[PDB]
C-alpha cells in the first residue's frame, strides 16, 4: 500500500476542514472553528489499489514552504461565495511551482460551497478560467455540507501522482 | 501574532494541533476545551502521554507539556526503560474510567470512530484475547469498514494475503492461526455485505465492532508493566491491565492471557516495599505479587475503579 501525502491549502472559511472531514469521517462539519493544522489518514481504493491517504489540514488564517515540500498533492480550496478567497490561490499556486521548481505538480482547484447558489459571486467560468491560466489544472465545484465531488478531490490527486 | 501549540495525536497515527494558551503551563482540561469535541464527544477521552513502552493517563489539572519536558525522570521513577529511545508524545484516548454503561448508548459518529480506531489498535497489537469466532468476526467488520462490500470478483481468491491479513487479525495470530481462517473470514464477510439487516453506514458499523470488543476481558484497559516470579522462580515480565471490569494479567512476550479477575472476586494490597503488589483471588485460596514501580499507580486505580462499581 502506497502513501499519498496531500495537502489542503486555501484562506480561512473556505472549507478546507469540512471537505477533509467529509470524505475522511463522513461527518459535516458546522461550527467554525479556525485550524491551526491537522492530520488525517485514510484508505482508500484509487484505480483498483489500496492508497494509504496522508491529508494535511492547513490554517488559512495563516510553515508554509515545508508543507509544499513534502506534499506530493495540492488541493486550492476557495468559496464561490467569497471573491478575496478566489484571488488568494494564484500566489499559492505560484509558491508550490517555486518551491517544487517545476510546473509538473499534482494540483487540483476546488471551488467550494456550491450548494450556495444564492450566494454565488464566483462565477463557474471564472474558476474554469484559472484553471486553464494553470496550465489546464484540474477543477472541480464541490460541497462539503452536500457531499458534492468530495470524494473526487483527493481521488483525482492520487491519479496525478500516479502519472 | 505570535502563539505556541501542541499536537494531539491518535492511535491512527491522526493529530490536531491544539492552541497553548499558557506555554507549557497549560493543563489537559484546558487542550481538551481547546480540541474540536462537543461537551458529548468531551467527557469519554481525556489526553495520555505515550513512548513506545509507557503510557500513561494525564490528570485533568496535569500540565502535559511538563510531563513531556520532564519524562526522563518519570521513566526512571516508574519504570527501568532506556529514556534516550524513548520520546513521548500526547494523545487522545479513551478514559479508563469511562464505565461501559455509559459507552453502550453512545450515538455520536466521532466519539464512535475515535473509540472504533483505538480499539482496533489494541486488536491489531494482541491486546485483546478473545477466541477464534470473535476474532474472526471482528476481522470480517474490518473487511467491511475499511473495503467496503465483498465483491466476488475481487475477494473470492487472491485477496486475503499476509500482508492484507495483518490490517485485520491480531499480529499474535498471525503465523500460525490467521491463515487457516480466511474462508471462515471471507464467509463472514460476505455474509455482512449482502445481509440488508446489517446497516452499512460507517458509524453503526464502526459500533457493531465495539459491541464485539465490549465483552473482551481487557477492553478499555490501561496497561502498566511488571514482573512475577513462577511459583527456579524464573522471572515472567507481564502487562498488568486495568480497567472498568477488574485486573488483567498478559504474557509481555506472547500477549498471553495469564489471569483476568473481576472486581468484587480479588483483593489487592500494596507492597510496604513499594515496588510491587500483591493480589488474593477468591474462592481459590490463590495469590500472586507482581513486581512494579508503577504498584502505586495500579492500586490507586484499582480502589478507582473498584469504587465506580455498583
Ligand atoms: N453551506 C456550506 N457550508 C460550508 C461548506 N464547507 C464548509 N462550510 C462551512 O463554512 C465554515 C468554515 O468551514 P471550515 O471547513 O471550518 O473552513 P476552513 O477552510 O477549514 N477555515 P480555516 O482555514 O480557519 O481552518 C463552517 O461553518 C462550515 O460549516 C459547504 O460546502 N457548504
Ligand atoms: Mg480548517
Amino acid at each position: 500500500m502506497r502513501e499519498y501525502k496531500l495537502v489542503v491549502l486555501g484562506s480561512g472559511g473556505v472549507g478546507k476542514s469540512a471537505l477533509t472531514v467529509q470524505f475522511v469521517q463522513g461527518i459535516f462539519v458546522e461550527k467554525y472553528d479556525p485550524t491551526i493544522e491537522d492530520s488525517y489518514r485514510k484508505q482508500v481504493e484509487v484505480d483498483a489499489q489500496q492508497c494509504m491517504l496522508e491529508i494535511l489540514d492547513t490554517a488559512g488564517t495563516e510553515m508554509r514552504d515545508l508543507y509544499m515540500k513534502n506534499g506530493q498533492g495540492f488541493a486550492l480550496v476557495y468559496s464561490i461565495t467569497a471573491q478575496s478567497t478566489f484571488n488568494d490561490l494564484q500566489d499559492l499556486r505560484e509558491q508550490i511551482l517555486r518551491v517544487k521548481d517545476t510546473d509538473d505538480v499534482p494540483m487540483i482547484l476546488v471551488g467550494n460551497k456550491c450548494d450556495l447558489e444564492d450566494e454565488r459571486v464566483v462565477g463557474k467560468e471564472q474558476g474554469q478560467n484559472l484553471a486553464r491560466q494553470w496550465n489546464n489544472c484540474a477543477f472541480l465545484e464541490s460541497s462539503a455540507k452536500s457531499k458534492i465531488n468530495v470524494n473526487e478531490i483527493f481521488y483525482d490527486l492520487v491519479r496525478q501522482i500516479n502519472r | 501574532k505570535p502563539y505556541e501549540k501542541v499536537r494531539i495525536y491518535r492511535m491512527d497515527g491522526s493529530y490536531r494541533s491544539v492552541e497553548l494558551k499558557h506555554g507549557n503551563n497549560t493543563t489537559v482540561q484546558q487542550i481538551m476545551e481547546g480540541m474540536r469535541l462537543s461537551q458529548e464527544t468531551q467527557q469519554y477521552f481525556t489526553i495520555w502521554i505515550c513512548s513506545e513502552n509507557l503510557s500513561l493517563q494525564l490528570k485533568p489539572y496535569h500540565k502535559p507539556l511538563q510531563h513531556v519536558r520532564d519524562w526522563p525522570e518519570i521513566l526512571a521513577e516508574l519504570t527501568n526503560l532506556d529514556p534516550q529511545r524513548e520520546t513521548p508524545q500526547l494523545f487522545l484516548r479513551r478514559d479508563v474510567r469511562l464505565p461501559l454503561e455509559v459507552e453502550k448508548q453512545i450515538e455520536d459518529p466521532l466519539a464512535i470512530l475515535i473509540l472504533f480506531d483505538e480499539a482496533r489498535y489494541n486488536l491489531l497489537k494482541g491486546f485483546y484475547t478473545a477466541p477464534d469466532a470473535k476474532l474472526i468476526t471482528l476481522a470480517s467488520l474490518l473487511l467491511q469498514i475499511v473495503y467496503g462490500n465483498y465483491e466476488s470478483k475481487k475477494h473470492k481468491q487472491g485477496f486475503l494475503n499476509e500482508e492484507n491479513l495483518k490490517s485485520i487479525v491480531p499480529v499474535t495470530k498471525l503465523k500460525s492461526k490467521a491463515p487457516h481462517w480466511t474462508n471462515r473470514i471471507l464467509h463472514e464477510y460476505k455474509n455482512l455485505s449482502t445481509s440488508e439487516g446489517v446497516s452499512k453506514e460507517m458509524h453503526h458499523l464502526q459500533r457493531m465492532f465495539l459491541q464485539n470488543c465490549w465483552e473482551i476481558p481487557t477492553y478499555g484497559a490501561a496497561f502498566f508493566t511488571g514482573q512475577i516470579f513462577t511459583k527456579n522462580h524464573k522471572v515472567i515480565p507481564v502487562y498488568v491491565g486495568v480497567n472498568i471490569k477488574g485486573l488483567h494479567l498478559l504474557n509481555m512476550e506472547t500477549k498471553a492471557l495469564l489471569i483476568s479477575l473481576k472486581y468484587g472476586c480479588f483483593m489487592w494490597q500494596l507492597g510496604d516495599t513499594d515496588t510491587c503488589f500483591q493480589i488474593h483471588s477468591m474462592e481459590n485460596k490463590m495469590s500472586f505479587i507482581v513486581h512494579t514501580k508503577q504498584a502505586g499507580l495500579v492500586v490507586k486505580l484499582l480502589m478507582k475503579l473498584n469504587g465506580q462499581l455498583m
